[PDB]
């Protein structure tokens, strides 16, 4: 109103970029963890009624065999990036015939974040900033890695990161539970502890999704069987 | 919004076109051109406010082509811009229709340029009005004037700038009494017209006078020596 | 098709014939191949008659603009580069070849061959399908510092010699003497062509 | 590139509303269709003697058998002139025949509608009055900037057009010869026009079996004698 | 493109409505009365004439009634400006149908084709929507005699009888009473429409000039469309004025 | 009021305030002067030292448009380098067209036309820079033209751009510059530079001088450090 | 491609101690005709490098206008840099390569000599884009004639003075005039050194015709 | 008021507030410093971490063998412009087959930032750059602005609290010329100290440097080689 | 008309040893029957562990190499590491295909050590097909070099003989003499020899004399 999407603040920051980060607080909570034995991802399905099927809700998507992903914020903008990130990942193996480093995965996706404008653009140009926050976990030649991006496109290597509405108290809780060499299975335990505290509902085997990647095992989503064995350890 | 872009006012007028007319008086100059029997003469004031200012580089008399003279009254930035395009249009006539463009068809295409500025809200009109002279081989000398609105009409004499009604009022004295229009006589009325309204008595170095005649169809600006010969002899009678 | 130009002290003499023949039949036996690009600036048409007349108007369109913007006659070097770039860029669809010559207040009379797309200055230049056979006369009989009367005869004798040997050349000789005081246009009737060895 | 003409809270177009108010205050123009011909008498008024009447003419022919007059803006009219004449040319390109007046006014009035939709452009400020002759039946049409064209036996346009319509409503009826059509068009023109009436102040033209032709100032002076 | 000059016609109301679309139907609400009736032996479309002056010509055809093609016809209520483009576009669409399929266009296809164009202008482009509502009549090989109604929003539906413009709700109320589905034929529907026209029109002294009536029927394998002459309408006036008072 | 928002919208008095505000930005730029004589045209510019951290030769204010054409710009340095390459493209396209160096009057016209083109459109902005254009030739001679932000060129025996202009123009009128030679003119150019600059707001500066004429053989050339120091010493004789 | 006319002739160049000599004939050729006998085929680039070419001279004047303005634009910049003799040799390699992909190759063969910072550079490009660096280079039939003459000297004496170089050029200019029908008598010997490029005017060579008396 | 809505509209004083808001965007980034000698050039970059668990961001971008640059401003605006800088430098070795002069690269950087300014709807690039490089004339320190202005510099410090460093750069400017590679690192790290708060000072984790030289190509150091560089420097 | 291609001759060899990779090619550059120069090294060093040979039309050999070097910097700037020998080979395959309609005319040979320290030899074709092999050849003498390396290096067609893995001392003398024999019968090979040996410690260049004929 009385301004463009490119109009700067009196402090010099884009309004559309500022409101984009503020919209993530309405998304779903997902907590990634980076360990020496792999990268752990956990997210809640957020079922508001029994009529819904939990199979249709996928908040953890698989970019590559050893590379996972997490989801929050606006759902509409993420499904466009999840497909675009996959294509560029295969364009890498189509060109260099190797697995893309997760840092380059964050790099190719971060390019399309701030491309948005109005004049001097193409018909394939985006009007509004991304309202989605992403977590890229995975294992590569350098070992397990866990990365995070925001609507502004900044990607940073993180030992542990939380997204969604509960990311305020979850990120502070990750610093407490993460000490030195703590393993994947121990991180899974601490993941369910923080996640159960931040959710308003009860922790159940089918309520949350849990997926981990390992240096000796491809990215794997734990089925209902294994999820019952994981929640039992609490 | 009728006073910002060009759109119909509540009374159906265009205020951006009217401000283009008010941009003419902002130039601070006054020009006059009289259509004579065998001749057409333009008289305008040459302004050199600075002593360092080169007089040879400041000229209000423009040449569209050999047989057509020109003078610009209005914003100087818009004036020199239209004349360049007027020379682009005049050459496009010969490259297309084969012969030197007449003054009537030249004022028409120039007026059509201002019509595009008026109807479209993307481009603003120019604040300059062009006065063109010349001699057509059929109807004789032709003197026309085009306002930024796109109007043009055949004028026996033209007036522009700060002085308009008063300049025409003196021209009404000559046409109503039906005087005889010759090369010198038209210069007699043109200098007297601007001198009496501004209370100056222009010197030869203060003005520049373009002329065209049947014997000399090529447009030429009079030299200060000739202007002085056309001054004291004018002041003689 | 024969065109010729010779520089001297006070100006240049640019000659041409009147014969224009498409194929083996004459379309017009009287035609002026000199198309004025300006007062003192002329262009000698040669090569394809259709492409040369198109360039002459496209060149005149640009030169009149450059002349009115400066309010002074353009230099002969200015008019030559106009024809050259139109020639060199469009040589794909244009086979015409022109010879630019004129007079300016800077260096005086100048003759610039634009043929084939290049540009060079010469004291005397010849072009057309008939200029190939006159190399003998123009080279040996050329002397420095010839009077305007000798330059008119030297230009006429070589053109009249081309008209004899060239089958595509004929008609009447058109002469244009371009000097600082103006340009003189003369026409040499068939009886006034200089007579050479007839046997 | 955004449309400058939008729907008002009452549904009426705001931009074309001022277009119709603009042509209402233009130069007075009247026309009459009677018997085998149509009379067009307009007002060309010059603000000084310096003005040359032969240089600019308000009555202009579209073609041999068709002619047109106007009341409204000057510049927007010459844009209509070029496009309507080029429409008659593109007509004669395809159909190689003189254009009927009904088809000529229809596609020209469609140009007036294009600028009530396309953005960044104002509607035309000219209300066109078209005269035409086809198949022995005279044509008198009236078009306004809105794009809706009508048909009239006689009408008035320009300043004080309501009086000219009421005057022709009373005086004019059927069975009037072309000579009476001129005389009647002058009488209704004497009412709207004020001041002395000369051959230069009025520009008259007619269209008949011989086509649309403009009247010379000599024969106009003959009609200024209240003879026919 | 200064922002301050854009009204952004794509803005939804807090109730989820379009302003430019609602203002379009209001301008249609001031248009003259136009109605149509689907009958067994033919279709009938009649309308009034709001423009009345002694100096009018009207030497051509009808006013608000147009002919889409051989087998179809339409009426008009709205701004006559937007009606001319729609009438042209409908004819262009119905003709582009004749290009590929080389058959008379079904009355359902021609309606949804223009409505897709109406929706597109309200969706994007920044141009104002259209202020004309149209009724459609005709015959097709599948469904036979057809009567349709269109709205400027692009919404349309089939109708046995309807009315548009002024006095629309008044005529619809009478259609819910007198109209007999599957019983009254084209002949009986003609007398019924004249009865509804006269009662819903508060302007007295109905004349053959002031009203217009057009009929479209299929006879001997050929679609016959006609407009009743003023004398033929005057004969119907003589019939209705005995069945009004007497 | 909203009338001065876009250049396409006229003021109630029939003016464009957007062009006027671009001229006010030129008044904040550093002072640059030039003078033409029979021997040639002499250039000078006041280059302010912003910090000691900048290498010698940085922020060069002497622009070379073409071999015989020098330029000195005072205004926004962003629009300065823009028009700088654009003016070089016009001179290069000229030589790609007519095969020689564009005369100074013809070059000043094409550049000023490109400047006025952006004043008409509301979707762009006018230039906030003003500059002078000198040239020298054997057929023409020394010539000096200045183009304002509104795109209008005026012939000058001398001109001054930047903050202090009218004060420097009157000092040039007090003495005849025509019969002087570029060796004596640069003595007056450095003399004016020292008069314009005092220590109030600005701290330090450097003298950037340029010559075109017989001394440079008709080609645009910068003044060497040896002659520059000697030209300063001639101005160091007075100051007062 | 189509038809260029405006044919050129051979060009020779060689390296010596502290400089490079490049010489070429001044004759332009049209078909079998020798038409323009006065032409400058050697163009100077800044101080330290020099250019000459063959093939179509009309395309060479276009390369004059392109490369010339680009070189002048650097002198207009005044940044303190000059195009190295390798930079000109590199830019012409891609500029001639860019014309093959658009199916509009220019007919020409160019030689880039220069001397900068004690480094003597001589290089060769082609319409076909073949580019390399050699101590002695020639174009046309010179690579068949004058090239083995210089190779024999460079193998025996890799170091050559400025006088010895010009003497070998004239002897090579003498042989090229003999066995090349399309060559010409008048030629220009241009030499770049620590003082820059210096182009000598029209020159000739004394010919030994005694074979006329030895055959008969 | 209504004159800050876009770039094209001039203020009544003839200023563009959107360019000012772009120039204030650069000062919101990290504080980096760089300097050059008569031989070498050193770029000292300060790395920040988004959180305590997060690794430090990379403020150094490799451009050419002899060229390096530090970015301060919007991260993604630097990346799109870095793809422009690297493309032009790759085009230099793709066409000229020589390292692109650092002065000619920066001139192309300004031309890219002059394009958005004069046109409505296109935002200027809100990232600042401190770039260094070595050529035949020696090392060069250049600074760019979102206003498209670019200067040649001996040494500069950009970002917040940069004047305490610039004041240090003024006093030791005489020594910056004659010091060698080991001393340039000592003066560079001590210059970074003035831009830093009073609590967290110097750690090899968040501090990285790069060096270009006469025969030494641009090389990035992070931890292992930076640890002995920090040793022997008293703060 | 215009011939876009011409055969410039030359020969390129690559052999993959156990811990090492050797690549060698001649210096002779000649088009047609004439010699342009006797020193024109075709061997180009991409990274420390990778050396690419180029044999074919010389104009495409220069441009394609500059395109590869441009994409080497795109990788390293993005991925913060050097390309592996297998990554460079698969890259140029898509590079050669981008021209599939107007293919580059060249024969490329890439060699070096992989992450395991084993030699990887990669032979290409103008259309971009590739494969991994112990030893490959290329150029005008390609038909000559292959049979000699089959018997000596490959131990093929030999019954009851000890098979010893390739040694660097023999690999050097085998590459030298196959070119000494090549320079005899190959008009396009000779005048000098440049041998680039890529080992785990680094690259080591060598120069061997050959006949000048």
């Amino acid at each position: 109103y009385d301004r463009g999407v490119n109009t700067f603040s009196p402090e010099g920051r884009l309004f559309q970029v500022e409101y984009a980060i503020e919209a993530i607080k309405l998304g779903s909570t997902a907590i990634g963890i980076q360990t020496s034995e792999g990268v752990c991802l956990a997210v809640e399905k957020r079922i508001t009624s029994p009529l819904m099927e939990p199979s249709s809700i996928e908040k953890i998507v698989e970019i590559d065999a050893h590379i996972g992903c997490a989801m929050s914020g606006l759902i509409a903008d993420a499904k466009t990036l999840i497909d675009k990130a996959r294509v560029e990942t295969q364009n890498h193996w189509f060109t260099y015939n190797e697995t893309m480093t997760v840092e380059s995965v964050t790099q190719a996706v971060s390019n399309l974040a701030l491309q948005f404008g109005e004049e001097d653009a193409d018909p394939g140009a985006m009007s509004r900033p991304f309202g989605v926050a992403l977590l890229f976990g995975g294992v590569d030649e350098k070992g397990p890695q866990l990365f995070h991006m925001d609507p502004s496109g900044t990607f940073v290597q993180c030992d542990a990161r939380a997204i969604g509405s509960a990311s305020e108290g979850a990120q502070s809780s990750l610093q407490e539970v993460y000490h030195k060499s703590m393993t994947l299975k121990e991180a899974i335990k601490s993941s369910l502890i923080i996640l159960k505290q931040v959710m308003e509902e009860k922790l159940n085997a089918t309520n949350i999704e849990l997926a981990t990647v390992q240096p000796g095992q491809n990215f794997h989503m734990f089925t209902k069987e294994e999820l019952e064995e994981v929640i039992k350890d609490i | 919004f009728d006073r910002h872009i060009t759109i119909f006012s509540p009374e159906g007028r265009l205020y951006q076109v009217e401000y283009a007319f008010k941009a003419i008086n902002q130039g601070g100059l006054t020009s006059v051109a009289v259509r004579g029997k065998d001749c057409a003469v333009i008289v305008t004031q040459k302004k050199v406010p600075d002593k360092l200012l080169d007089s040879s580089t400041v000229t209000h008399l423009f040449k569209i082509t050999e047989n057509i003279g020109c003078v610009m009254t209005g914003m100087t930035a818009d004036s020199r811009s239209q004349v360049q395009r007027a020379r682009y249009e005049a050459a496009n006539w010969k490259y297309k229709y084969g012969y030197e463009i007449p003054v009537d068809m030249l004022c028409k295409r120039i007026a059509d340029i201002s019509q595009v500025y008026t109807q479209n809200a993307e481009m603003r009109p120019l604040g300059c009005c062009m006065i063109l002279i010349g001699i057509d081989e059929e109807q004789g000398p032709q003197v026309y004037k085009c306002d930024p609105a796109g109007y043009y009409c055949g004028f026996k004499a033209t007036a522009a700038g700060v002085k308009q009604t008063e300049s025409t009022s003196f021209l009404e004295k000559k046409v109503k009494k039906k005087f005889d229009w010759t090369f010198e006589q038209t210069v007699e009325t043109a200098i007297t017209c601007l001198s009496t309204v501004l209370s100056i008595d222009f010197k030869p170095s203060e003005i520049e006078v373009g002329v065209v005649t049947v014997e000399n169809p090529k447009f030429r600006i009079l030299t200060e020596a000739e202007i002085d010969a056309h001054l004291v002899a004018l002041a003689e009678r | 098709t024969t065109i010729m130009a010779v520089e001297f002290d006070g100006g240049v003499v640019v000659g041409s014939d009147s014969r224009v023949s498409a194929g083996e039949a004459v379309v017009n036996r009287v035609f002026d191949k000199l198309s004025p690009l300006h007062q003192h600036i002329y262009c000698a048409l040669s090569g394809s008659a259709a492409d040369a007349q198109a360039i002459a108007d496209m060149a005149a369109y640009q030169l009149e603009l450059h002349g009115m913007e400066l309010e002074e006659p353009p230099l002969v070097l200015a008019a030559a580069n106009v024809v050259r770039n139109i020639t060199y860029k469009y040589r794909e669809d244009l086979s015409a070849h022109l010879m630019v010559a004129g007079w300016d207040q800077r260096e005086g009379g100048q003759v610039y061959g634009t043929m084939s797309g290049m540009l060079i200055r010469q004291p005397f230049a010849i072009g057309g399908s008939g200029s190939t056979y006159i190399y003998g006369y123009v080279d040996a009989a050329y002397k420095p510092g010839m009077s305007p009367e000798e330059c008119r005869r030297f230009t006429t004798n070589a053109i009249a010699l081309a008209m004899k040997r060239d089958g595509s050349s004929g008609g009447v000789i058109y002469l244009a003497t371009i000097t600082g005081a103006g340009v003189d246009h003369r026409v040499i009737l068939g009886d006034e062509l200089p007579r050479f060895y007839d046997e | 590139s955004f449309s400058l003409t939008t729907f008002s809270p009452s549904g009426k177009l705001v931009q074309i509303e001022y277009a119709l108010a603009a042509v209402a205050g233009g130069a007075p123009s009247v026309g009459i269709k009677a018997a085998n011909g149509v009379v067009l008498a307009t007002e060309k008024k010059q603000k000084s003697i310096l003005y040359d009447e032969r240089s600019v003419h308000k009555v202009e022919p579209i073609t041999k058998h068709i002619g047109l007059v106007y009341s409204g803006m000057g510049p927007d009219y010459r844009v209509l002139v070029h496009r309507a004449r080029k429409l008659a040319q593109q007509y004669y390109l395809v159909y190689q025949e003189p254009i009927p007046t009904a088809q000529l006014v229809q596609r020209v009035a469609s140009v007036m509608q294009e600028y009530t939709q396309s953005g960044g452009v104002r509607p035309f400020g000219v209300s066109l009055l078209i005269c035409g002759w086809n198949e022995g039946r005279p044509y008198l049409f009236q078009s306004d900037p809105s794009g809706a064209y009508f048909a009239w036996k006689a009408t008035a346009m320009g300043k004080n057009y309501v009086n000219g319509k009421t005057f022709l409503e009373k005086r004019y009826n059927e069975d009037l010869e072309l000579e009476d059509a001129i005389h009647t068009a002058i009488l209704t023109l004497k009412e709207s026009f004020e001041g002395q009436m000369t051959e230069d102040n009025i520009e008259v033209g007619i269209c008949n079996e011989a086509g649309f032709r403009r009247l010379t100032p000599t024969e106009v002076k003959d009609y200024l004698a209240a003879i026919a | 493109m200064s922002r301050r000059y854009d009204s952004r016609t794509t803005i939804f109301s807090p109730e989820g409505r379009l302003y430019q679309v609602e203002y379009a139907m209001e301008a249609i609400g001031h248009a003259g009365t136009c109605l149509g009736i689907l009958a067994n032996d033919g279709v009938l479309l009649a309308a009034e004439r709001r423009n009345i002056h002694k100096l009018l010509d009207e030497v051509f055809f009808s006013e608000k009634i147009y002919k889409l093609n051989e087998d179809m016809a339409c009426s008009v209520a709205g701004i006559t400006s937007d009606a001319n483009v729609l009438t042209n576009e409908l004819r262009l669409i119905a003709q582009r149908y004749l290009l590929q399929y080389q058959e008379p266009i079904p009355c359902e296809q021609l309606v949804t084709a223009l409505c897709d164009i109406k929706q597109a202008y309200t969706q994007f482009g920044g141009k104002r929507p259209f202020g004309v509502s149209l009724l459609y009549i005709g015959w097709d090989k599948h469904y036979g005699f057809q009567l349709y109604q269109s709205d400027p929003s692009g919404n349309y539906g089939g109708w046995k009888a309807t009315c548009i413009g002024n006095n629309s709700a008044a005529a619809v109320s009478m259609l819910k009473q007198d109209y007999k589905e599957g019983e009254m034929t084209l002949k009986s529907a003609l007398a019924l429409a004249i009865k509804v026209l006269n009662k819903t029109m508060d302007v007295s002294k109905l004349s053959a000039e002031k009203v217009e009536i057009a009929t479209l029927t299929r006879e001997n394998g050929k679609t016959v469309i006609r407009v009743l002459k003023q004398k033929e309408v005057e004969q119907l006036i003589k019939k209705h004025e005995e069945e009004e008072a007497k | 009021t909203g009338y001065d928002l876009s250049a396409s919208t006229f003021s109630p008095d029939g003016r464009v305030f957007q062009v006027e505000y671009a001229m006010k930005a030129v008044e904040n730029s550093s002072t640059a002067i030039g003078i033409r004589c029979k021997d040639g045209v002499v250039f000078g510019v006041e280059k302010l030292v912003l910090s000691k951290l900048y290498e010698e030769g940085s922020n060069k204010r002497l622009f070379n448009v073409d071999r015989h054409v020098g330029m000195a710009v005072a205004g926004l340095l962003a629009d300065a380098r823009s028009l700088a390459d654009i003016a070089r493209e016009e001179a290069s396209n000229f030589r790609s067209n007519f095969g020689y160096n564009i005369p100074l009057k013809h070059l000043a016209d094409r550049v000023a036309m490109y400047v006025h083109a952006y004043t008409l459109y509301s979707a762009v902005r006018p230039f906030g820079c003003s500059f002078m254009l000198g040239s020298y030739s054997v057929n023409d001679g020394a010539q000096l033209y200045m183009i304002d932000p509104s795109g209008v060129s005026y012939g000058y025996w001398g001109c001054a751009i930047g903050k202090a202009r009218q004060a420097a123009k009157t000092e040039i009128e007090k003495l005849q510059m025509k019969e002087m030679t570029c060796r004596d003119v640069v003595k007056e150019v450095a003399k004016i530079i020292y008069i314009v600059h005092d220590e109030v707001k600005d701290k330090a500066f450097e003298l950037e001088l340029s010559w075109v004429g017989e001394i440079t053989n008709g080609r645009h050339e910068i003044v060497p450090k040896d002659v520059r120091e000697e030209a300063e010493k001639y101005a160091k004789e007075s100051l007062k | 491609t189509q038809n260029p006319m405006v044919t050129g002739t051979s060009v020779l160049g060689l390296k010596f101690e502290g400089g490079v000599v490049i010489a070429a004939d001044m004759l332009g050729s049209y078909g079998s005709l020798a038409r323009f006998r006065n032409i400058s085929r050697i163009m100077r680039v800044n101080n330290s490098t020099m250019l000459g070419a063959s093939g179509d001279y009309a395309d060479f004047q276009y390369l004059k206008q392109v490369l010339g303005q680009m070189v002048i634009d650097e002198e207009l910049l005044g940044d303190g840099h000059s195009y190295s003799p390798k930079a000109i040799h590199s830019w012409l390699t891609r500029a001639m390569y860019s014309r093959r992909s658009k199916m509009n190759p220019l007919w020409n063969t160019m030689v880039i000599g220069g001397y900068a910072d004690g480094e003597s550079f001589l290089g060769y490009v082609d319409m076909l884009g073949v580019a390399y660096e050699a101590p002695s280079l020639a174009t046309g039939y010179g690579a068949y004639l004058a090239q083995p003459l210089l190779r024999e000297v460079l193998e025996k004496q890799p170091v050559l003075s400025q006088t010895e170089a010009r003497e070998l050029v004239e002897r090579c200019m003498r042989v090229l005039y003999y066995r090349d029908a399309r060559s010409y008598n008048r030629f220009q010997i241009a030499t770049v050194t620590e003082k820059g490029v210096e182009i000598e005017g029209p020159l000739s060579a004394e010919t030994n015709w005694d074979i006329a008396h030895m055959i008969s | 008021n209504q004159y800050d809505n876009d770039v094209t509209v001039w203020s009544p004083q003839g200023r563009i507030h959107q360019i000012e808001y772009a120039m204030e965007a650069v000062k919101q980034g990290s504080a980096t410093v760089g300097l050059k000698s008569k031989t070498h050039a050193v770029l000292v970059a300060l790395k920040r971490a988004q959180s305590e668990l997060a690794a430090h961001q990379k403020k150094i971008l490799h451009v050419d063998n002899h060229i390096g640059i530090s970015i301060a401003g919007l991260t993604a605006d630097a990346r799109l412009l870095c793809n422009f800088m690297r493309q032009e430098c790759l085009d230099s070795r793709f066409v000229f087959d020589r390292p692109l002069p650092v002065s000619r690269l920066v001139s192309l950087i300004g031309s890219k930032t002059q394009i958005p300014t004069q046109r409505y709807g296109r935002r200027p690039y809100g990232v600042g750059l401190l770039i260094a490089g070595y050529d035949d004339m020696g090392p060069h320190i250049f600074q760019t602005c979102p206003s498209a202005n670019y200067f040649d510099c001996r040494a500069m410090s950009i970002g917040a609290r940069s004047q305490s460093a610039r004041t240090y750069l003024e006093r030791h400017m005489s020594e910056f010329m004659e010091c060698n590679l080991n001393e340039l690192v000592k003066h560079g790290l001590r210059a970074l100290r003035e831009t830093l708060p009073a609590e967290q000072d110097l750690t090899t984790k968040n501090v990285s440097i790069g060096i270009v030289g006469k025969d030494l190509e641009f090389t990035i150091y992070d931890d292992d080689d930076v640890s002995p560089f920090l040793e022997g420097l008293e703060e | 008309r215009f011939s876009p291609y011409a055969f410039n001759g030359g020969t390129v060899l690559a052999i993959a040893g156990e811990d090492f990779s050797i690549v060698a090619s001649d210096t002779r550059l000649s088009e047609g029957f004439s010699i342009h120069t006797r020193d024109s090294p075709k061997c180009y060093k991409l990274t420390d562990k990778t050396v690419i040979g180029c044999s074919g039309f010389h104009g495409d050999c220069l441009t394609l190499t500059k395109i590869i070097e441009a994409r080497l910097k795109m990788y390293k700037h993005s991925n913060n590491k050097a390309m592996t020998t297998g990554a460079i080979a698969a890259m140029l395959s898509t590079i050669l295909y981008s021209r599939r309609f107007f293919p580059y005319y060249v024969y490329n040979i890439i060699g070096g050590l992989d992450e395991e320290g084993k030699g990887a030899v990669y032979s290409f074709d103008p259309v971009g097909s590739y494969q991994r092999d112990s030893f490959k050849a290329g150029g005008s003498a390609s038909a000559m070099l292959q049979p000699l390396l089959d018997n000596q290096v490959g131990f093929k067609n030999m019954q009851n003989v000890e098979h010893v893995p390739l040694s660097l001392d023999r690999a050097m003398r085998l590459v030298k003499d196959v070119f000494i024999s090549a320079a005899e019968r190959d008009v396009y090979t000779g005048d000098a020899l440049k041998v680039c040996i890529v080992t785990k410690e680094g690259i080591r260049g060598e120069t061997v004399p050959l006949r000048k004929d």
